[PDB]
């Protein structure tokens, strides 16, 4: 028997239907974290939009909601756990940091950090690589083994780009779980949005091609 | 004729 | 005929050792894979479901058909009782949900690839929840036909008493006479002919779409090789037990004198064909296990 | 947070009108909404209540099946179709927000109302002791009420509620569930009894405190009303 | 002496404390409570289960009522349940979704709501129009807010992530006393019963007592080896109990100013999320990360129960002020009553 | 560099000054506490359903 709390379980489930809806449209959504090291604010231009920094928009009927987290500045493994469900983690590096002051090194740390970490053992890594048009400048100039040791190669971009890619997946003690997708930023527009674009999905289908028992 | 059901006796069932 | 009908002895011995291997392999396959499901509430999303009742099925038609396929081989007599209205039953519907729920997964499996988005889903879907439903009442209710179609009779072979358990020659109702001459049809382009239009039509649609950049291709090629392979497999396994049923329908005859001779053929056709059929039921947990590196760590636990 | 009622007026009897009650200030789509009555000579009468989602829709027994409400929360506007009105049905419409749960303040606000004109069991009725009493600044007067049945619920939570109706004013919310006070009510005013005989008192009396004490009740869903309690000063 | 000196200061002055600490211990804990009568096994049911959340529950709090509670989750919602019928009285849409705290205040009419961005949010439950709105924005932290706990309905005590605490009022929303004692990153804070001392704990395995009228520490206490993140003071408010990472929770008095037990197992290796005492300080309810839940004894320091009713982790629990009943709260998106 | 040293210094003197009580009196004073409110404590005394508001 009840006298006021039939009402009160009508607005249970009136509240309790928002939230489903709300729920469902928020599964429709992605969600992207942004990692790295100083480098990121003309990666966030690109893709077209104190504490954290999100940023909605959509493109080709797809929602696309990232995260800007590097401006936390305290202890990252305290909320690291939070970020676990995310589709895949957008990790920008400055090519040019090579020959600045050895950052090189603390980027490759940070994504030690966090291809190792147990949270983001199921997360994609996304790999951008940027000051495309300052490296293609700079790298005649100054050697690349000056943070590279063991490095001897022709002084080349091409060269150059692929002992980079050699050495940051090289970092990914996990080659079957994650996916690495490198890529090079460019100035121009309509093609670095469509790179992150065609990353999702990827891992999306990869995803449901898990949960389906095909991988 | 009817020599087809000695088939069912050893046959599978299904 | 100068031939009468016996199955060897040494064609008797080596199919009881073969069902005994694959009764073995079923029932810790089926087992571990209902377990590991039922343990972690992770593995309990829409296509996980779908697979635990087909695994469920597989779980089935095991434990109800060889135990019974390879006594009858040993007996050659049917003394067990009168029950023999439902070994053909459940043992039909087992089949009838192993086959349906294949071209189920192939429905969620569709949507996976052409929608890398209506996918997202916050726990079961509301379809895969009527789907799994409606999957377990159309082959139960599609399997009343050999409920009631099955009887024991006796009948005299030089002073011998034996009951065989059959389908009635002669059948009071119109439908089941129908159904007993159209048995192998229905048997056939039900079980094999529908999986065989609809999940290996559905796989095709993947490549168009799936596949029509060096991690990409090589990633995705592994993807269709291994989902054509199960198709490939199915119809493998359950094809000698089909095939010899059309021969009963097609070649067999009441006039010449090499019936018995013929019928040989058929006879041990049919019982290494239930071997292959129940092997099918084998596969999945065997698709798992050298796919979907997920199961890795659940296998080992 | 203003109700505004229109669409009254002189009608032939069996005709058809309908009120429309504007909501402003506050979340319309979020709150139940409920038409009462008050007839000139008479107190007032519960006619139809719409819940918050529209999924719950009750009428009195008077106007059962004759009535029809619904809410508008886009346009956010709450309509109440009246036909085949008879000459018993004049009276002054009123619109009350209710909004339920636990800590709520059902029936808070009160609406200005609509005065309509028409040219010429299974309830608990609330036996009230009287129906005047005379009362003098700076002093307290008790009033009470009986039930027919007790209103103690199974969950500890008796449904009683007291309303101030001041002389051409909308009434107002003094004491919900028999046991706390509304917002913006002195804390003079205080309730008790034992679940069928109820007392309202007010200590130190003001000349804004002069009106009509009505009860109502929620144990069930009769809605009914006491013949209500005229002060003078 | 230049920069040496101040060292030298520190060793020394140093060994005092803890030759103090040495020479005050005349006695353990678990030697004087030994003729205690054990409190035996303690079997808890799920009387109640809430699954309104879509998302992992950070937080959780108990009202004065101990009817009404707020959950928190990373889809943005806050709920506030009402435990006795299992409906939920309000669903509050958060601006920032990541939230890693949530507070009742002691009237009811205000709530506090806060996450990976440096403003907790207060809202009003009892407003006019009957919508939940945002009331004050505390927006002057730098790093994460981990908890902020109301003390009343104009002061409220935030702690963020950097190595600072503040205490606001909510009338202007601004920072009346500040505490900068800790040297990492505070994770949970606690409020006496008087309402004039708290005292949280951070990162560096240590625990510090603030006044909210003078603003120091008055007390630290380092008697952990890892980073602590579950604290809650004692019903007396003479003691409380710290949990850490290294599955070990520690009791620590005001008097003595030292630790005075350590609970710990050897099956445990997991680390603790949230930390909460019982109406009379008896049992102590500790929230482990092997998706499971331990009680322990206060005084004899026995696996008094479990609770493995979470399959994920059990990120934080609480008891009602009459400690009628217990709600925990885990990453599956549920909650559970345990009495 | 000084402030952040003299500081922290100065803090640990004061906490240093602070007076002591014996682990024994806070031990004994904690059991008191935990008897006294022993009968009060849902958790440690099971409650009848019948006053449980939790009972299903």
């Amino acid at each position: 028997l009840s006298a006021e709390d039939k009402a009160a379980v009508e607005r249970s489930k009136m509240i309790d239907r928002n939230l489903r809806e709300d729920g469902e449209k928020a599964a429709r959504e992605v969600k992207l974290l942004l990692l790295g090291a100083g480098g990121k604010s003309t990666i966030v231009k690109q893709m077209k939009i104190t504490g954290i920094v999100e940023t909605h928009f959509t493109f080709k009927d797809l929602h696309f909601k990232m995260f800007d987290v590097g401006a936390q500045r305290s202890e990252r493994k305290k909320w690291i756990h939070c970020f676990e469900g995310v589709t895949a983690i957008i990790f920008c590096v400055a090519l040019s940091d090579y020959d600045l002051v050895n950052r090189m090194h603390e980027s490759m740390k940070l994504f030690d950090s966090i291809c190792n970490n147990k949270w983001f053992t199921d997360t994609s890594i996304i790999l951008f690589l940027n000051k495309k048009d300052l490296f293609e400048e700079k790298i005649k100039k100054s050697p690349l083994t000056i943070c590279y040791p063991e490095y001897a190669g022709s002084n080349t971009y091409e060269e150059a780009a692929a002992y980079i890619q050699c050495q940051f997946e090289d970092l990914n003690k996990r080659k079957d779980t994650k996916e690495i997708y490198t890529h090079f930023t460019c100035s121009t527009d309509t093609k670095n949005v469509q790179f992150v674009f065609d990353a999702v999905t990827d891992v999306i289908i990869k995803n449901n091609l898990k949960d389906c028992g095909l991988f | 004729d009817e020599e087809a059901v000695y088939f069912a006796h050893l046959d599978i069932i299904w | 005929c100068q031939g009468p009908i016996e199955i060897k002895e040494t064609f008797k011995y080596i199919n009881t050792v073969v069902s005994c291997l694959v009764f073995v392999l079923g029932i810790i396959g089926n087992s571990t894979l209902l377990r590991i499901i039922y343990k972690n509430k992770c593995m309990r999303n829409g296509p996980n479901i779908l697979i635990a009742s087909l695994a469920l099925g597989d779980l089935l038609h095991i434990v109800i058909d060889i135990p019974i396929n390879v006594y009858k081989l040993l007996a050659e007599d049917w003394p067990f009782g009168a029950m023999c209205k439902l070994v053909p039953f459940i043992q039909k519907a087992s089949v009838g949900i192993t086959v349906l729920s294949l071209c189920a997964l192939s429905i969620d499996r569709y949507r996976a690839v052409a929608s890398w988005s209506r996918i997202k889903g916050i726990g079961v879907p509301k379809w895969t929840a009527v789907e799994i439903v409606l999957i377990w009442v159309v082959s139960v209710v599609l399997a009343v036909p050999e409920a009631i179609g099955f009887d024991i009779i006796t009948m005299d072979y030089k002073g011998s008493y034996l009951r065989i358990c059959l389908l009635h020659p002669v059948q009071k109702t119109a439908f089941m006479q129908f159904y007993k001459t159209a048995k192998d049809w229905w048997l056939f382009s039900f079980y094999f002919c529908l999986p065989l239009a609809i999940t290996a039509f559905f796989y095709t649609l993947m490549t168009c779409e799936m596949l029509r950049l060096n991690d990409h291709l090589k990633q995705r090629r592994e993807v269709a090789k291994t989902v054509f392979c199960l198709v490939l497999v199915f119809a493998l396994c359950w094809l000698p037990l089909h095939l010899s049923r059309i021969l009963k329908l097609t070649l067999y005859n009441q006039n010449d004198p090499n019936r018995c001779e013929l019928l040989s053929f058929l006879l041990v056709l049919d019982y290494i064909g239930i071997n292959m059929a129940s092997l099918n039921s084998c596969i999945n947990p065997i698709a798992l296990y050298l796919v979907s590196k997920r199961f890795k760590n659940c296998f080992k636990s | 947070v203003q109700l505004v009622e229109s669409g009254g007026g002189l009608v032939q009897p069996g005709g058809s009108r309908k009120l429309s009650c504007s909501a402003s200030g506050f979340a319309f789509s979020s709150f139940g909404m409920h038409w009462v009555r008050q007839a000139p000579e008479k107190g007032l009468e519960w006619v139809a209540y719409i819940s918050s989602g529209s999924g719950t829709i009750y009428y009195a027994d008077t106007v059962k099946g004759r009535f029809t409400i619904s809410r508008d929360d886009p346009k956010n506007t709450l309509f109440l179709q009246m036909t085949s009105l008879r000459s018993e049905d004049t009276a002054m419409y009123y619109c009350v927000r209710s909004i339920y749960y636990y800590g709520s303040s059902p029936f808070d606000f009160w609406g200005q109302g609509t005065t309509l004109t028409v040219s010429a069991s299974a309830d608990i009725v609330m036996t009230q002791a009287t129906s005047s009493v005379p009362v003098t600044p700076g002093e307290s007067v008790s009033i009470s009420c009986r039930s027919s049945k007790s209103l103690l619920h199974s969950n500890g939570n008796t449904y009683l509620y007291w309303f101030l109706q001041r002389p051409g004013q909308s009434p107002q919310l003094l004491i919900y569930r028999m046991s706390n006070l509304a917002s913006g009510v002195p804390d003079r005013f205080s309730g008790s009894g034992s679940g069928t005989a109820f007392t309202l008192t007010i200590s130190r009396l003001e000349a804004e405190d002069v009106g009509v004490y009505y009860c109502m009740q929620h144990l069930e869903y009769p809605l009914t009303f006491g013949a209500g309690t005229k002060l003078e000063l | 002496s230049e920069l040496d000196q101040l060292r030298q200061e520190a060793e020394q002055l140093k060994n005092q404390i803890r030759d103090a600490r040495k020479a005050c211990a005349d006695a353990t804990l678990s030697q004087i409570t030994n003729n205690i009568d054990p409190v035996g096994r303690i079997q808890m049911r799920t009387r109640r289960t809430l699954r309104g959340h879509l998302a992992k529950i950070y937080a959780m709090h108990w009202g004065t009522d101990s009817r009404l509670l707020v959950s928190a989750s990373q889809d943005g919602k806050l709920i506030i349940w009402d435990s006795y019928t299992t409906n939920k009285v309000h669903a509050i849409p958060l601006r920032s979704s990541w939230v890693m705290t949530c507070a009742y205040a002691p009237s009811g009419n205000y709530v506090a709501c806060g996450g990976l961005d440096n403003i907790c949010s207060i809202y009003n439950l009892k407003t006019r129009e009957g919508n939940v709105r945002v009331s004050r924005e505390l927006a002057g932290h730098t790093g994460y807010l981990s908890c902020c706990r109301f003390l009343d309905d104009n002061q409220i005590v935030t702690s963020s992530g950097d190595t600072t605490c503040a205490l606001w009022d909510i009338e202007t929303g601004q920072q009346t006393t500040t505490f900068t004692g800790h040297t990492g990153d505070v994770m949970s804070l606690s409020l006496a019963p008087d309402t004039r001392l708290f005292v949280s704990g951070a990162c560096d395995a240590s625990a510090k007592l603030w006044d909210v009228r003078e603003g120091m520490c008055r007390q630290t206490f380092t008697g952990h080896e890892s980073d602590i993140n579950a604290i809650c003071f004692f019903p007396n408010g003479n003691a409380f109990a710290t949990g850490s990472d290294d599955a070990t929770c520690r009791l620590f008095d005001l008097r003595a100013d030292q630790e005075l037990m350590t609970y710990s197992h050897d099956n445990i290796i997991c680390g603790i999320t949230s930390v909460s005492f019982s109406k009379s300080g008896r049992l102590l309810l500790a929230g482990y990360d092997d998706f499971n839940c331990n009680v322990w004894d206060a005084l004899k320091a026995d696996r008094a129960g479990v609770l493995a009713g979470h399959d994920n982790r059990v990120s934080c629990l609480g008891v009602t002020d009459d400690g009628m009943a217990v709600a925990t709260g885990s990453w599956d998106s549920f909650l559970k009553i345990w009495n | 560099s000084i402030a952040q040293a003299r500081k922290l210094v100065e803090q640990l003197k004061m906490e240093a000054n602070i007076d002591r009580i014996k682990v024994s009196k806070a031990a004994a004073d904690l059991m008191a506490y935990c008897e006294a409110h022993a009968k009060e404590d849902p958790l440690l005394t099971p409650v009848p359903a019948s006053e449980n508001p939790f009972r299903e």
